[PDB]
RNA sequence: UCCCAAAAUGUAACGGAGGCGCCCAAAGGUCACCUCAAGACGGUUGGAAAUCGUCUGUAGAGCGCAAAGGUAGAAGGUGGCUUGACUGCGAGACUGACACGUCGAGCAGGGAGGAAACUCGGGCUUAGUGAACCGGUGGUACCGUGUGGAAGGGCCAUCG
RNA sequence: CACCCCCGUGCCCAUAGCACUGUGGAACCACCCCACCCCAUGCCGAACUGGGUCGUGAAACACAGCAGCGCCAAUGAUACUCGGACCGCAGGGUCCCGGAAAAGUCGGUCAGCGCGGGGGUU
């Protein structure tokens, strides 16, 4: 036993797996229930047969065609223009 | 504040819910109750109130909703979401309500 | 009890002095406001009801307390705790603590002259300064638990300290000559 | 010299002058031609020289400040992780930033300071005049 | 969590920084309503800040924590009513060598809020964890050594 | 979308915004008016909410002017760079070929486009 500390200050191991980012595109074709993409908060909010997941994840509700709509930044959305 | 009709207008979920939408301006005496076509940038029914007031301009309450589900059978429109504008939902605006909600 | 005395002495003679377009246009009486910013170093759940109470006599109106904005500074600051109590008067209660104040308040004051009148909030408005306790109509020492004070907020429609300066006197107001 | 309060340390990079004009503040100017780590030491070896030169008055504009935190080898080992905070701090200086500028003295008393304050850089430097008036 | 990380994803070091091993019966569900930090000028204990008032005010505040993203048409702040912090299931994707892990529309039984469209299978999200083995407890009545029970086991649930 | 204007509600959400300035009242909208209840203020009809005029168009709004500020923003040139090929012991640099900024300057803007209902051309 010593007077000094418990765990020893200055360190720099630590950092951890994760993934993220857009998985389906503008011009792809989707089924329902197909991930369009995986975000922390809101980039891009749900449009036309877009759900969005407890963690903000972006979803296709019904099959068709992944479309981007870019308003400037906050504005974006993802939307599904039915194939048919 | 201007935050209320914004945000009952952005609660009014547009085309998953499939239905039309109800518009009302009683923050005056010339209630505007409005059908609105979500695609279209479109106006279907409507029903006002200037257009003989009937004497009463608060009491109008059913007069404006009789009017206006009448003039929805007459489009054939059965399906519909409401908008209470800023209107906390309780006299001139739920009356108008039960008018339109028992004449179609 | 004062309604009519502020409109046919002093609604026409602002126009009969300056000159309004309107009668609308004519500066008018928005709010009355009675803050008591207590607390700090009277830290007691017993003052709490005390000056609350002693309010709820004289205005007719039950007081709100107005809590700390969580403020934990160095000093004797922290959480949401009772630091000051509020009571809004506007239209016919305004009239009766204003009444009230020009008839036995102002008067009857120990050590009075007359208040303030130097340029106070620029766009318009008046906030009244009170020192003492016990020189209220309905405040005596008979009925209390100690000695203090108050302070009062006078908002107007007035545009400029120039044309609220007038609408605040003609009304009867004391101002140090 | 130092800096007063940071992050405590950094990398390394380069490629030619951003931020730098001709004549701003002085009449009379020091540019770099070569890029270098400019020492808070050398800055202040350049500014006495100068100083001492112009005895009275003060009118010398160092353009050029240093920032950039460097680091050593305690004695020996490598069987440690990342060191030396305190070891020296720079300004990344690039081809074309003026360094130091002078005012209210002649050609000839401007010529020599500088010629001076170049014996104790570790780069090449030009002596400069007007005629750039780019954003004001 | 950020940086390194070379504008997809991924990417090492005894590289640079910093958190977590819980918390909340409301800090959950839903329906209502509210809108911040700061500064100037004016005023009771006061007086550097406080409680009040007007004027500026994408947000310079807040979000139980670390940081990043996000966010005022609220995810911030306040209240009414509540227990979906449900049981049985999962079209289809994300992610990993696996084993894990993530998201999820829609169907049934039953409900909660709301006039209603609707929303609800915890919390703005990204940390708050531990295979399997042996075992404690509530339920169940599958096996049970000739038969009928029983001991013991299995199965849901859950604790170490 | 004969034409003017107003009240609602969209697409578009700064070339739509602010400031300053001027016009509009009894059509519409705004304050206003009173409130014991329906309903409402951790206090106050401020706001919600009810009954209604008058009085005014002050405030708010709508509309119009304007280029002071915001916002938008070229051409040229440079930075940087895919591919090709080199220089320097090095930090670092060059040539050929396409690609191509940011900032700045010229300048452009006080929007444009629908649907419904109300009131005017005495
Ligand atoms: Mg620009
Ligand atoms: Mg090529
Ligand atoms: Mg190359
Ligand atoms: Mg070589
Ligand atoms: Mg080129």
């Amino acid at each position: 036993a010593h007077k000094k500390g418990v765990g020893s200050s200055k360190n720099g191991r630590d950092s951890n797996p994760k993934y993220l980012g857009v998985k389906k595109f503008g011009g792809e074709v989707v089924k329902a229930g197909n991930i369009l993409v995986r975000q922390r908060g809101t980039k891009f909010k749900a449009g036309q047969g877009v759900g969005m997941g407890r963690d903000h994840t972006l979803f296709a509700l019904s099959d068709g065609k992944v479309v981007f709509i870019n308003k400037g930044k906050g504005a974006r959305f993802i939307s599904i223009e039915a194939a048919q | 504040r201007r935050k209320l009709r914004t945000r009952r207008k952005v609660r009014t979920t547009t085309a998953a819910s499939g239905r039309l939408r109800l518009s009302v301006y009683r923050s005056s005496k010339h209630i505007y109750a409005q059908i609105i076509d979500d695609s279209r940038g479109q106006t279907l029914a409507a029903a006002s109130s200037a257009a003989l007031k009937s004497g009463n301009k608060t009491d109008t309450a059913a007069a404006v909703g009789k009017a206006l589900a009448a003039a929805a059978a007459e489009k054939g429109i059965k399906q519909v979401v409401f908008d209470r504008g800023s209107y906390k939902y309780h006299g001139r605006v739920k009356a108008l309500a039960d008018a339109a909600r028992e004449g179609g | 009890q004062l309604k009519t005395k502020y409109n046919d002495q002093v609604r026409p003679a602002l126009m009969q002095q300056f000159g309004y377009s309107s009668v609308m246009a004519v500066p008018r009486i928005e709010k009355i406001v009675v803050n008591e910013g207590l607390g700090s170093s009277k830290e007691d759940s017993k003052a709490i009801d005390k000056a609350a109470k002693e309010l709820a006599l004289i205005t007719l109106q039950k007081p709100i307390i107005t809590k700390a904005k969580k403020s934990i500074s160095n000093f004797k600051l922290r959480q949401g705790m009772p630091v000051g109590i509020k009571v809004t008067l506007r239209g016919e209660r305004m009239y009766v603590f204003l009444e009230k104040l020009i008839n036995i308040g102002l008067p009857r004051i120990r050590d009075f002259r007359g208040i303030n009148p130097n340029a106070f909030d620029g766009r318009g408005n008046y906030n009244l300064g009170i020192k003492e306790q016990l020189i209220f109509p309905e405040i005596t020492y008979d009925m209390v638990d100690k000695t203090r004070g108050m302070d009062i907020t006078i908002v107007t429609t007035a545009k400029t300290d120039e044309e609220a300066r007038a609408l605040l006197q003609s009304m009867g107001l004391p101002f140090r000559k | 010299k130092r800096t007063k309060f940071r992050k405590q340390f950094r990398g390394r990079m380069t490629g030619d002058a951003k931020g730098g004009d001709y004549v701003a503040f002085g009449d009379y100017g020091l540019i770099a031609m070569e890029p270098a780590w400019i020492k808070s030491n050398q800055i202040e070896a350049c500014r006495i020289v100068m100083s001492r030169h112009f005895r009275r008055g003060g009118k010398i504009y160092i353009r050029i400040f240093p920032d950039k935190p460097v680091t050593k080898k305690p004695a020996e080992t490598r069987m440690g992780k990342g060191k030396g905070a305190v070891e020296y701090w720079v300004s990344v200086v690039k081809p074309g930033r003026v360094m130091f500028e002078v005012a209210g003295v002649t050609e000839e008393q401007a010529k020599e300071a500088f010629r001076l304050a170049g014996h104790k850089l570790p780069i090449q430097t030009k002596m400069v005049k007007r005629e750039v008036y780019d954003e004001a």
